[PDB]
């Protein structure tokens, strides 16, 4: 439990080692270093699990030095371990090492291996930073830390400039969720005079007895900078870009480390999103719109990435709506098993992407069970356990846990959106499968496969956080209400299942109609680039942005603080005439001065 | 008792640069890297033997080291030098600095190179000076002092791509500018004197002496307008910033000039040494204006930095804009404000250094210096897209960098003094991003955009790489443990605070 600070300084290490290396070390050595160095914290995870788990999971601190020191601003680098901080640390440890092995297999023959492995090293230390802060500094440290190497590794074939622009807007659109975030920080220093997680929800209740406005303003920033990571409403939009990167980046975004650290960041402060109810249902009702806005995207996307990535977006939205209704354990639970499966759907895109040519659109390719019988398995499971295919997979579990709470605390209108979403979810997901898998024909990274596959089903549920004494406990509600919404979630995803096999299996022709009918490829068209989110931010923040920059270029206040060279330049060329060379002009203007000298005396005696 | 020699030796050391090229022409780059060692070497050792961390602030007076000596007594003008923690650490990133400027120049081995180590020892001299003066008419000498070799380096010894008449005219721009506004300055400084003179009776320059002066609000205005405006030119603060680009583009290529005399902040630490303790009651009143200018400077440098083509104008554009951040910082009232703004003065110092130091190796392998003739120098280039990343990232305010500590924490202050100021500034951040990552992406990333960058370059050298590690190592130091610096200045800035929060 005492190497809880290994965690961070073996990928630090890994880090530091693969960039300084500037790939001259070979692909086995680098592979060795990188995969060794997350596989080492996924080792000390466990080890520290199970020292956790020994001890009666006993929260643990381990300070190590004073970050911040003025008055009374005292910022700690200290680390916490709690059943929350170990469950995280567990997926982001767990998977990233799945996915630096599918990687180590994959990236092979291609420029900046060692580059690559150095960047998602930093990413697993940024995370784990996130993770175990115990103050809201640190944490933002590691905020900051994931959403750079999150830009440095989607933008990593920087050759091509879009490549660049989808990394450069991820970094832009998260930063811009940082400072909410930092705005969160300034409330809550401003306030409480203190950043630590319990000492901030101790001594909160005390300080906001009489006014609790600056709380709702501090919870607020607060999801503001979690929809900032998290992509959720309204900063979503640059989570289909960042599928410019390659596919394990992909996997580690969204599964492992980005868009979870929303999820974290509310669940860690959930006492102050208790003493704030209006901000919590605002939670839940911003991850309901998120989940249904990512469902009907993804229904009508050409590419898989995109249909990947809309359905991150949906699952998280699934997350911050069990947040939201205060079921805590269903949204750390979804979180954990949406890990499992989307780094297991992303990671058989990538294994098609390399097998199929390069990347395709959906309707190109056809018929690929037969070719790639393996990794059809593993699209088929993965999106069995996305659109929560009941009694056999874990996300079943998670979705019906996740409505359970909504209904559970009245929360009927956050219930019936999480239907439709799944039976979208449903819809969309094996839409996709059915396009690409079905049709007509036109060891290193095995492992990690097989081990996500077990994981996507029943095993993955087996595994029940230890958020016992961190998160309060939903209420439960009766045992015939939970028995009817598990057969109605049940039978919604089922019947989504068979409206995909009856829409995209054949000969697609009401489809097809529907999509050529012109309020159909209207609705498609929006649809398609993501309700005009995009295109309204482009035309709200971009391009006066741009059209200021263009316009400031020449630097104006440079040029009014030259007014007065030019006349000073202007009033001595005038001065200039007068010494003409003459001497009676000469002797004229001493004529005239002596008149003016004169008349002013008289006029001022 | 060392203080004289802090600003001695880099005068003694220059005349020896000058003197010693007879001996050779590679002699005084070694006769200026021995002067800029022992200055840092004098500093390091005041550093360890005035026990910063431990001293409490007692109040203004209050100085770990002093020296006095007669130098007009007509006019009760002495050589009045004194140190406390944040002069101490300004003068220790002096001496840092220009080891790394001599280092920088290490290559040029033309035949006046005596001169140019002689101007560079003088300005780092004179900058001293202005670190240590509390004698207002020698710190406004030095103030005034280090401007004619920056004059004569930039119109010289600058760009050699650029014609001499663009050298010519941006150093008479730099010189109009800061002189003009120093005469301002000399202008409150007598008229101060004058008041103390005609309230006490005695004539004194000295600024412990002209702390205790009555004044009528509206003159105190008008001093502390004068002592503005010379500290706002030399900040810089909009409008008066138009010089620093033009005389960061025409300064020599390797940068000394630019570390040596640019990236140092007198202004800020006269604005805080002399600005809010001589005036409190009128800074307090000119609190609004000083921060929304500050603002104004925060938004404007970044735009102006996204509009640059050139890489040198626009590293120039982001110092405006973080001296807009310390701006703000200042006129706050708040310790921890203040702390911030020392930790950004020196993190901005170092990693300005940084960028520099990278721009003037960059243009030593590509000869251009228009990022539309580049792109792709990722692939080129051995170390220097890496470590320029890496300053890019720090001049964003990226946490584990020193930058990340100064802004935040001033942003900290500032919140708990003027809400909406902060917010906006923070959005400031987020312009610092983007023009960060949009000259990452027009320099080393995307395609190559002309000939000379689809080519490969010679690497960086061992110094070049060692001096630009320190910078990295230092920099990523105090992102993590900024706590020594901040107990360094600790006394000083509660002296300071609580002089203008005591007196309002
Ligand atoms: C606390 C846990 C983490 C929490 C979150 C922290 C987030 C903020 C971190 C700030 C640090 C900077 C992050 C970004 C750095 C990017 C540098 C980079 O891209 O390095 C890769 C590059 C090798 O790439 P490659 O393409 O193979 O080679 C180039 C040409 N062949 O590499 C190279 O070419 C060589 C190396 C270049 C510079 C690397 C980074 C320097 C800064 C970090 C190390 C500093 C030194 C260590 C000691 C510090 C003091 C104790
Ligand atoms: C976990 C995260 C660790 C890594 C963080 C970033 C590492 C790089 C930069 C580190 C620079 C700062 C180091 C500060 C050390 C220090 O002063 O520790 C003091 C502490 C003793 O306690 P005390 O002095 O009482 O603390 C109160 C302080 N006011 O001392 C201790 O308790 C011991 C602390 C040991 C720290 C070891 C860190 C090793 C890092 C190895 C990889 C380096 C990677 C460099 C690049 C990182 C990315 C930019
Ligand atoms: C209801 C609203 C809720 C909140 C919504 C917040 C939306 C945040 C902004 C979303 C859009 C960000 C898009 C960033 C794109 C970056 C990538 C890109 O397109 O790069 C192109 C360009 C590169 O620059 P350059 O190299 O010069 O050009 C080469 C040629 N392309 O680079 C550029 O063109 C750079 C353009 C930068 C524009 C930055 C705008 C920042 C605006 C922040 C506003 C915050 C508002 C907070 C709420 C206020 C409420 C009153
Ligand atoms: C905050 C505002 C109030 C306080 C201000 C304090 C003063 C210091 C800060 C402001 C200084 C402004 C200086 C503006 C001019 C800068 C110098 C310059 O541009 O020099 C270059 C120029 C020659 O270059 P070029 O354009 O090529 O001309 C060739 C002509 N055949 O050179 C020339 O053309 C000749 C230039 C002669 C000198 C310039 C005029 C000076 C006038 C007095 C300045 C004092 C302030 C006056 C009020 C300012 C506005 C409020
Ligand atoms: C072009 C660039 C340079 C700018 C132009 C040159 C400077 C112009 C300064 C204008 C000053 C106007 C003063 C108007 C009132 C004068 C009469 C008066 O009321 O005198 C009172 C007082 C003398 O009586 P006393 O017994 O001393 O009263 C105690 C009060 N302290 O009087 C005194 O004690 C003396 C008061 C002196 C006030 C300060 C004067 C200089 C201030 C710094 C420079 C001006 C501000 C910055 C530049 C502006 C923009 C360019
Ligand atoms: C070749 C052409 C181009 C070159 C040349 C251009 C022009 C150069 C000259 C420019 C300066 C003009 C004079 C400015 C100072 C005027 C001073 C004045 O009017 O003082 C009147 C009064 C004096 O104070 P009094 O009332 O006597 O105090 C005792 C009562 N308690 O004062 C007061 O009561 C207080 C007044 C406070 C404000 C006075 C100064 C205003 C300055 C405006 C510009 C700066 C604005 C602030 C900074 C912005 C950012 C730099
Ligand atoms: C003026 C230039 C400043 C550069 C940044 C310096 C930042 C401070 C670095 C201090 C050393 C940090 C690492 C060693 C810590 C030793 C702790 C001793 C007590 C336990």
């Amino acid at each position: 439990m005492n190497m809880l600070a290994l965690t961070i300084i073996l990928p630090l290490i890994g880090f530091v080692l693969l960039a300084f290396s500037r790939g001259r070390w070979s692909e086995n050595v680098s592979a060795i270093v990188g995969v060794g160095s997350v596989g080492l914290a996924a080792l000390v995870t466990a080890f520290i699990g199970v020292d956790f788990f020994a001890n009666g999971e006993q929260t643990y601190s381990q300070p190590l030095w004073t970050w911040m020191s003025v008055g009374d601003f005292n910022i700690g680098f200290n680390l916490v371990l709690d059943g929350l901080s170990l469950t995280m640390l567990s997926v982001v440890t767990g998977v990233g090492f799945l996915i630096h092995m599918y990687a180590s297999w994959y990236m092979r023959g291609e420029e900046g291996y060692s580059r690559f492995f150095a960047y998602t090293n930093l990413f697993i230390a940024s995370m784990v930073v996130l993770v175990l802060a115990d103050n809201l500094l640190l944490m933002y440290l590691g905020w900051e830390g994931v959403g750079l190497c999150s830009y440095l590794l989607i933008g990593f074939y920087y050759t091509d400039p879009k490549n660049g622009a989808a990394a450069m807007k991820a970094f832009v659109v998260t930063r811009v969720g940082d400072v909410f975030l930092a705005f969160a920080l300034f409330i809550l220093y401003n306030e409480l005079g203190t950043l630590n997680f319990r000492e901030m929800v101790e001594l909160a209740p005390a300080h906001f007895a009489d006014g609790n406005n600056m709380l709702m303003w501090a919870t607020l920033m607060l999801l503001g900078g979690a929809v900032g990571k998290s992509a959720q409403l309204p900063l979503q939009t640059w989570l289909a870009d960042a599928m410019a990167g390659p596919t394990p980046v992909s996997a580690l975004i969204h599964a492992a480390t980005m868009v979870t650290a929303g999820v974290y960041l509310i669940a860690r402060t959930h006492g102050l999103f208790l003493m704030t109810p209006e901000v919590l249902h605002l939670v839940g009702i911003v991850g309901a719109v998120t989940l249904l806005l990512a469902g009907f995207a993804a229904l009508v996307q050409t590419d898989i990435k995109r249909v990947l990535a809309y359905s991150t977006m949906s699952q998280i939205g699934y997350m911050f709506l069990a947040l939201g209704v205060q079921a805590w354990d269903a949204a750390i639970f979804h979180l954990m098993t949406h890990a499992f499966f989307k780094a297991l759907l992303f990671l058989a895109s990538g294994s098609v992407i390399l097998a199929c040519h390069h990347e395709q659109n959906i309707f190109k390719m056809g018929g690929l069970r037969k070719s790639i019988p393996l990794v059809y398995l593993c699209f088929l499971v993965g999106g069995a356990a996305l659109s929560a295919l009941p009694l056999v997979t874990a996300g079943f579990f998670s979705k019906d846990e996740i409505l359970a709470g909504a209904m559970a605390n009245g929360h009927i209108n956050l219930m019936v959106a999480g239907l439709v979403g799944a039976f979208m979810t449903s819809l969309y997901t094996f839409r996709m499968i059915f396009i690409v898998f079905h049709g007509k024909e036109q060891v290193t990274h095995s492992l990690p496969l097989i081990v996500l596959l077990i994981l996507s089903t029943f095993v993955g549920a087996l595994i029940v956080p230890p958020l016992q004494g961190v998160l309060p406990q939903t209420t439960e509600l009766a045992h015939g209400s939970m028995l009817t919404l598990e057969i109605t979630s049940g039978v919604v995803a089922v019947v989504g299942i068979l409206l995909a096999a009856w829409l995209w299996l054949g000969k697609r022709t009401l489809v097809t109609s529907i999509a050529n009918s012109a309020p159909g490829r209207l609705l498609g068209t929006w649809w398609y680039n993501a309700w005009g989110f995009d295109w309204l931010y482009d035309k709200v923040f971009v391009k006066p942005f741009l059209g200021i920059a263009w316009l400031l270029k020449r630097d104006p206040l440079n040029s009014m603080m030259n007014i007065p060279a030019v006349l000073s330049r202007f009033a001595g060329k005038g001065l200039l005439l007068s010494e003409n060379g003459y001497l009676r002009w000469y002797v004229a203007s001493m004529s005239i001065g002596a008149v003016v000298v004169l008349a002013l005396l008289m006029v001022l005696r | 008792m060392l203080l004289p020699w802090l600003i001695l030796i880099p005068f003694i050391g220059g005349f020896l640069c000058w003197q010693t090229e007879r001996f050779g022409v590679k002699v005084p780059r070694w006769i200026a890297l021995i002067t800029m060692g022992l200055t840092l070497a004098l500093s390091l050792q005041l550093w360890l033997q005035g026990g910063y961390s431990l001293t409490q602030s007692a109040g203004i007076p209050q100085w770990q080291s002093e020296f006095d000596m007669p130098w007009i007594p007509r006019f009760g003008i002495s050589i009045h030098l004194a140190i406390d923690g944040l002069s101490l650490l300004m003068v220790v990133l002096t001496g840092l600095l220009g080891v790394l400027a001599v280092l920088c120049s290490w290559k040029e081995i033309e035949k006046y190179q005596g001169f140019f180590h002689l101007n560079l020892m003088w300005i780092l001299g004179g900058v001293i000076g202005v670190f240590l003066a509390i004698d207002m008419f020698l710190f406004f000498f030095f103030w005034e002092m280090m401007l004619v070799p920056m004059y004569f380096l930039i119109a010289l010894w600058g760009h050699k791509a650029s014609d001499g008449k663009t050298r010519i005219t941006a150093a008479t721009k730099f010189f109009i500018y800061t002189q003009a506004s120093g005469l301002v300055m000399l202008i409150a400084i007598l008229a101060l004197v004058f008041v103390h003179y005609n309230a006490t009776g005695v004539w004194t320059f000295n600024y412990e002496e002209l702390l205790n002066t009555p004044m009528s609000s509206g003159v105190e205005y008008l001093l502390m307008l004068g002592f503005f405006i010379a500290f706002a030119v030399k900040m810089p603060v909009v409008p008066l910033h138009g010089w620093l680009p033009d005389a960061h583009s025409q300064a020599p290529t390797a940068g000394s000039v630019d570390l040596a005399g640019i990236l140092l902040k007198t202004a800020a630490y006269g604005l805080l040494r002399f600005s809010l303790p001589l005036f409190p009651n009128a800074s307090a009143e000119f609190a609004p204006i000083a921060m929304w200018l500050g603002v104004i400077g925060i938004f404007y440098g970044a735009w102006m930095a996204f509009a640059q083509t050139d890489i040198k104008r626009l590293i120039a554009y982001t110092s405006v804009s973080h001296m807009g951040f310390v701006l703000i910082a200042i006129y706050t009232g708040s310790q921890l404000a203040y702390q911030g703004a020392v930790i950004q003065m020196i993190a901005h110092g170092l990693s300005a250094a940084g960028l520099f130091i990278l721009c003037g190796q960059l243009y030593e392998r590509i000869h251009t210096r228009d990022m539309r003739m580049m792109g792709g120098l990722w692939s080129k280039m051995k170390w220097l897209p890496a470590l320029s990343l890496f300053f890019a990232v720090a001049t964003l305010g990226m946490p584990g960098t020193g930058n990340f500590v100064g802004e935040f924490m001033i942003l900290f202050g500032s919140f708990q003094v003027v809400p909406v100021i902060t917010v906006i500034s923070t959005f400031g951040l987020v312009f610092a991003s983007v023009y960060s990552l949009a000259m990452l992406h027009r320099a080393y990333f995307g395609k190559a955009k002309s000939q000379i960058a689809s080519q490969e370059l010679p690497g960086m050298s061992l110094r070049e790489l060692f001096m630009i590690l320190l910078l990295v190592v230092l920099l990523v130091l105090l992102g993590f443990y900024p706590q020594p610096i901040l107990d360094t200045s600790h006394s000083a800035i509660g002296n300071i605070q609580q002089w203008f929060v005591n007196s309002v």
